[PDB]
């Protein structure tokens, strides 16, 4: 350590921030000086060493000085600095200079422990009421002090949300570092039941809820989640739904953080006279609560109480706060910019509050914007390309993986919550028929829909499980039949199976279902009567009702067949044709412009002895001219009937790749066999070896007008889909020729000082 | 002749730990004899300007070994004590009795090197053999230096790096077996002829004479191996409430002043109390406090930063042994020529006998004056009144009267101390932060007024609320209070606000000019 001699300097600068006489607390004339002083010293500091901030750490200056200085302070320039330099002094080891690297060493560990004794010491600083008290004061000054806000007052209000989500991101320190027996767990699970229930006195929940409802939400939502999400840290669902069930410039701080860092943890596992009854409940009993809690701001705090506390935020936290929330969060991740905001937070919001929302048959005149296909389409984006990011950053190590799995957690649960909450409202009968025709009318765009539908195929079949755990198949196979059975009464009814089933689950029960699904039987005690419930459903329509039952006999679940036939656990006549009527089938086994280079590559793939390899496919290189044609068009047509193609349209306005993924594997493994390839390297296509990834790129920029007379030539010409009219643009491909050349895939000291001053 | 060694103490004055004494204790059965003497020549152990209270230090401390040799030795064995040239007296210990090695502490500070090398002169010409064992450091200041590639470390973080690939500082040795030890009885007439001290002195034998100002000295100090090991139980017992807490350093961690002190740097430097023995007993009782307490909630890390003052004036030894004007400015290559005023003897004497006007710097400076030790933060505070933050006076001045009135005037420790503070040499070089204001200062550190008031015998009846600013007590409260600034306790000397922002606007302009 060497900032020792520096101590008496620190240590009158944070005696003279604030000095007290007698009985009033008075702050000195030049706090502003000292604080930004102290800031510049903090910001300017060395980025390996951080020795400043160990500094403030070592000589326990935060809760002697500068939460008195918080508490105290009346002008708002000082109270701002203080802000500013809390919400730099508390920040997470995690977000700085990642620590996991650097931690091996013992001076490493030595930094880690003493920045993390300051991040401890600072939070039961902070345990104090009062201080949160002259937050949550300065939040009000600020935001009743005018209608209208100031950039300057927004990054202000900003920076409080910051230190509120930082005092709550210390407790990682607090729940491994620590490291708790008997005699800790009185103050250690209290600590954090005091900071909530601070906070909650002074009515956070207000300010909050008014945040979202201000009309500059824009400027805080990325903080604004993220608290949410460190709001709930060890809270699990089994209990809120229980409560539901019983309510009937280098450096800085707010970049340096923000670089995604999403809270792990998963921080995760008449009627409307009712309604009414119980929004009257939720007011009374939450105000009669609040002036009880206020009686008793000091008492036992305990896990029950504070899931009360959250019930009855969550509870008018879904009526107004929820959908002025995630729209914003959803335009700010749609912006062109490069976005700071973790989408995971993102997700996780989705899938924490959607089953909170359909739960309580909330009524929709606040959730018509969430309940959308536009949420959907992006989630199938953003689940498409962070597979893809995942099997590109698979190949080569040295990137988190973590993060990776978790984002696919929470991207599978998104899809599930989702039609959960769809299929749960198609029970509910109460809604008119209004919205009945609104959500037949959705269920009709997701029945006519291709892209989330083979998004099972894809993390089936890239799936590995020696990279994820045991939940994830049963979550993904608990999709997987929801799914199914959205296609069973959205499609069959409200398309009439326009994806034409036998085919297109032959793009299922390709085998590499076969084994997953069997380890569900591994686990079959695990699943209950829910996700059991579940496979054979799946597997009666391989068996029974596709043409294939010689084939489902795998040696691996041969021997688990045989342990529902010793466990024959009383099954149902539905699939009773399937245990013990296919057993027996085992039992007694059977053991230039126009044609070209290219007709001679479209002619090998009816070598192939089939074609239906290019229709697969070449639909999407019809489909690669219109949405920028329509982005060309700026109008709209009926719009849903009219697909667009989900995982086209978050990336053409972002102007990226648009890659065909590679979903099933007699059509997957067709990205490794030439026939396929001739096509797509023969005109100049960037390969998916080049991307790293093994989905195939398709580009863009190549002038839609020119991306329908190569895609004409591409396949047979099947028009039944309607799905496009480019009348005008059916002419500006062969009759505009050479708008391109042909081009290919080619490539284009003090010491030092000393001296010179006496010298 | 049987022959005799001698152990000579210039430094080190301790039997634990010494190796020297082993070397000394060593050939004993060929009969060479052994001789402890102290040599008092004006310039041994900080002799050439030194106070009273640091004269009684080093003559208590040397009571104390003649106590530990007239108990173990029951009384064969004495300290001999003298008074003269060091060549002059070895010469004619040589003729009485032949030597064979003089065995000494590695003094490294170059103020000791003209000694040295007489001493050095004097044995290769005589045919005697010249041991000089290293003890006063943890590492040999010329081994760093030579490993760092023949420029000392101008970093303390480039010094740590280098003292980790040179290793951990060696265990303390064992205890000295001078119950068998053979004794020499020299010739009455010898003694008196070589100025031989039959009795040990006073201070007023040095024409060192104790100030009126020492009686009101709260605590008492007293030198010695056997008051530096029962001072060192009550440190350790302070570190180890630390321990079982979670933090390092209790002395700069929480800042007690009005209390009994727990700081090993008077025994420490004079050597009555061994470094690498504290070095290690503060480190094995940190090795098992972390192993027993590992059971519980709080774990420790492990490192360097338990004994971190100590690398710190290691620091200072490494940059000093091979810089002979590391005291001043001409001559030396690692200050700056920074203008300071006029060197004022009415402002310097004022400061120095406490009457500058300010409670907390007159009652340090009282403290100095009567007791020979102040805390670190109350020694920063004064050294930043003088140069940075006030009187914008030379350090050299600062550094000599601390250097007379110290309890552990260390010469390397001191002028490192004095050139951070003034910020002339190493590193956060000229800058132009936030400095001790003794007035905010003071209101934290002694709320209550206790300590003030201990030491300025002019505030009794001063309040709390007024002791530490009594400038802004009225005519009115001065008169009643006996208070009466300008004839009972002087005015403030100089504009504390005032010459705070002046002297930061010339700071700025140096490290602007430092620049092209
Ligand atoms: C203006 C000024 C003058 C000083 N003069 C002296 C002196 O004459 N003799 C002396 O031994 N120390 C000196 N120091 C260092 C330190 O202030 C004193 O040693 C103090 O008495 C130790 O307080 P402590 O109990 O916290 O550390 P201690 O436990 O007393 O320290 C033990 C050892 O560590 C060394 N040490 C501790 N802190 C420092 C530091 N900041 N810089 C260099 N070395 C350090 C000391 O030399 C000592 O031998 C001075 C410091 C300042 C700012």
């Amino acid at each position: 350590m060497d900032w020792l001699l520096a101590t008496p300097q620190l240590y009158s600068a944070f005696s003279s921030l604030g000095c007290l006489e007698g009985d009033t607390y008075v702050v000195n004339p030049n706090a502003l000086a000292i604080l930004e002083e102290i800031n510049y010293k903090l910001t300017y500091e060395d980025q390996t060493l951080r020795t400043f901030r160990r500094a403030i750490g070592f000589g326990q200056n935060v809760r002697s000085d500068l939460i008195p200085l918080l508490e105290n302070a009346k002008d708002d320039a000082v109270l701002e600095s203080v802000i500013r330099i809390l919400v730099n002094l508390t920040v997470p080891v995690e977000c700085l200079f990642s620590v996991d690297v650097m931690y091996r060493t013992d001076v490493g560990r030595h930094t880690i422990f003493e920045l993390n004794k300051l991040l401890y010491t600072s939070k039961e600083a902070f345990t104090e009421a009062r201080s949160t008290k002259s937050v949550v004061e300065y939040m009000k000054h600020i935001l009743e002090s005018d209608p209208k806000l100031s950039p300057h007052k927004c990054d202000q209000i900003n920076n409080c949300l910051l230190l509120l989500r930082n005092i709550l991101h210390i407790p990682e320190t607090h729940a491994h570092c620590v490291m708790p027996m008997m005699q800790s767990m009185p103050h250690g699970i209290s600590m954090q039941n005091t900071i909530l229930w601070n906070l909650f006195i002074q009515s956070i929940d207000k300010l909050l809820l008014y945040l979202m409802t201000c009309p500059q939400r824009a400027f805080w939502g990325v903080t604004m989640v993220q608290l949410i999400a460190l709001i709930y840290k060890d809270q699990h669902v089994s209990t809120l739904q229980k409560l539901l069930s019983l309510w009937f410039s280098d450096s800085s701080d707010n970049g340096s953080n923000g670089r995604g860092m999403g809270g792990g943890m998963r921080e995760g596992t008449s009627p409307m006279d009712k309604k009414e009854l119980r929004r009257k409940k939720l007011v009374k009993r939450s105000k009669s609560s609040l002036i009880n809690m206020k009686g008793l701001v000091q008492h036992t705090p305990t896990d029950d109480d504070i899931s009360n506390l959250l019930k009855e935020f969550t509870v008018d936290f879904l009526l107004k706060g929820y959908s002025y929330l995630v729209e914003e969060l959803h335009m700010q991740l749609l912006s062109n910019a490069k976005v700071p905001i973790d989408t995971s937070h993102f997700f996780w919001l989705v899938t924490y509050f959607l089953k909170f929302a359909a739960q309580l048959e909330l009524d929709m005149e606040h959730i018509d914007t969430i309940l959308t296909y536009d949420v959907l389409s992006y989630l199938t984006y953003e689940g498409v390309s962070l597979c893809e990011q995942l099997e590109l950053n698979a190949r080569q190590e040295g990137s988190d993986l973590k993060p990776y799995l978790r984002r696919m957690h929470l991207v599978v649960t998104a899809i599930r919550e989702f039609l959960q909450a769809i299929d749960t409202y198609n029970k509910v009968t109460h809604l008119n028929e209004d919205d009945k025709a609104h959500l037949r009318q959705l269920q009709l765009q997701i029945s006519e829909m291709s892209d989330l539908r083979c998004l099972f195929v894809l993390l089936l079949r890239r799936f590995n499980p020696s990279i994820h755990s045991k939940q994830y198949l049963q979550d993904l196979v608990v999709t997987n039949h929801i799914l199914l059975l959205i296609l069973d009464s959205s499609a069959k009814l409200g398309g009439c199976q326009t994806i034409r089933l036998s085919e297109h689950i032959t793009q299922f029960a390709t085998l590499e279902v076969m084994h997953y699904y069997g380890i569900l039987l591994e686990d079959f005690n695990n699943n209950g009567e829910f996700v059991n419930d579940c496979i054979f459903t799946m597997m009666h329509h391989i068996g029974g009702d596709l043409g294939q039952i010689g084939v489902l006999f795998q040696p691996i679940i041969l021997k688990t067949y045989s342990r529902i036939w010793e466990a024959d656990y009383e099954l149902c006549d539905d699939w009773s044709d399937l245990i013990e009527y296919v057993i027996h089938k085992f039992m007694n086994t059977p053991p230039g412009k126009p044609s070209d280079d290219v007709q001679i590559l479209l002619d090998l793939i009816i070598k192939e002895n089939k074609a239906q390899h290019l229709l697969w496919l070449q639909r999407i290189l019809i489909e690669c001219c219109f949405v920028k044609l329509t982005l060309r068009s700026g109008l709209k047509v009926p719009e849903g009937d009219h697909i667009m193609e989900p995982v086209a349209y978050h990336c053409i306005c972002k102007q990226k790749s648009i890659p065909v993924v590679q979903w099933n594997n007699e059509q997957s493994t067709t990205m490794l066999y030439q026939p396929f390839v001739l096509l797509l390297h023969k005109l100049g296509i960037q390969l998916p070896a080049d991307a790293g990834s093994i989905f195939a790129r398709i580009p863009d920029y190549w002038t839609p007008e020119t991306m329908y007379g190569l895609a004409k030539k591409l396949g047979p010409l099947d028009k039944l889909n309607l799905k496009f009219d480019a009348s005008e643009l059916e002419d500006a491909t062969a009759s505009s020729p050479s708008r391109y050349h042909h081009t290919g895939p080619r490539n284009s000291n003090w010491l030092q000082l000393v001296m010179r001053s006496k010298c | 002749t049987r022959g005799a060694n001698v152990i000579w103490f210039r430094h080190g004055l301790r039997l634990h730990d010494n190796p020297a004494l082993l070397a000394a204790l060593a050939d004993k059965d060929q009969g060479i004899a052994l001789i402890p003497v102290f040599i008092f020549d004006g310039e041994s152990a900080g002799t050439k300007n030194v106070g009273y209270n640091r004269m009684r230090f080093l003559l208590d401390s040397l009571q104390d070994i003649d106590d530990q040799l007239q108990a173990a030795t029951d009384g064969r064995g004495r300290l001999l004590v003298f008074e003269g040239e060091p060549a002059y007296i070895f010469r004619r210990l040589h003729e009485q009795v032949r030597l064979h090695r003089i065995c000494i502490e590695q003094d490294c500070e170059p103020i000791w090197n003209e000694r040295d090398e007489s001493i050095r002169s004097l044995c290769r010409e005589l045919n005697i053999d010249f041991v000089e064992k290293v003890s006063h450091t943890l590492w040999d200041p010329q081994l760093v230096i030579e490993t760092n590639g023949g420029i000392p470390p101008l970093t303390y973080q480039m010094f740590l790096h280098t003292v980790q690939i040179i290793g951990l500082p060696p265990r303390p040795t064992a205890d000295a077996r001078l119950e068998d030890a053979t004794f020499v009885e020299l010739d009455p007439e010898f003694c008196r002829s070589l100025k031989l001290f039959e009795q040990l002195p006073t201070p007023e034998h040095f024409n060192v004479y104790g100030d009126n100002m020492g009686f009101l000295a709260k605590i008492n100090w007293r030198g010695g191996e056997t008051q530096a090991l029962l001072l060192l139980d009550e440190r350790l017992k302070v570190e180890q409430h630390a321990f079982e807490r979670g933090f390092y350093l209790p002395n700069q961690a929480l800042p007690n002043i009005h209390d009994s002190p727990k700081s090993m740097s008077a025994h420490l430097r004079f050597g009555c109390l061994s470094v690498r023995r504290f070095y290690w007993s503060v480190h094995d009782l940190f090795k098992n406090v972390q192993l027993r307490a590992c059971v519980r909630g709080v774990q420790m890390t492990g490192g360097a930063h338990i004994t971190g003052q100590l690398i710190w004036r290691e620091y200072f030894y490494t940059m000093s042994v091979n810089n002979p004007n590391y005291d001043r400015m001409e001559g030396n290559d690692i200050c700056l020529s920074i203008p300071w005023a006029k060197p004022n003897e009415n402002l310097l004497q004022s400061w120095r006998l406490g009457q500058t006007g300010f409670p907390l710097i007159d009652g340090a400076m009282r403290q100095l004056l009567a007791e020979g030790w102040l805390h670190h933060t109350l020694r920063n505070t004064v050294a930043t009144f003088l140069t940075r933050g006030g009187l914008w006076q030379s350090w050299e001045h600062g550094l000599q009267h601390f250097l007379k009135y110290l309890l552990d005037a260390d010469w390397s420790v001191c002028a490192g101390n004095w050139m951070w503070v003034s910020s002339s040499a190493f590193e956060r070089l000229l800058d132009s932060s936030l400095v001790t204001c003794p007035v905010a200062l003071a209101k934290r550190l002694d709320p209550d007024g206790t300590y003030i008031k201990q030491y300025v015998p002019e505030l009794m009846n001063v309040p709390k609320e007024f002791v530490h600013e009594p400038w802004r007590m009225s005519a009115e409260q001065q008169e009643q209070y006996e208070c009466l600034i300008g004839v009972h306790y002087p005015e403030r000397i100089i504009d504390l606000s005032m010459a705070v922002k002046r002297n930061m606007l010339a700071m700025k302009s140096l490290r602007n000019s430092l620049i092209t």
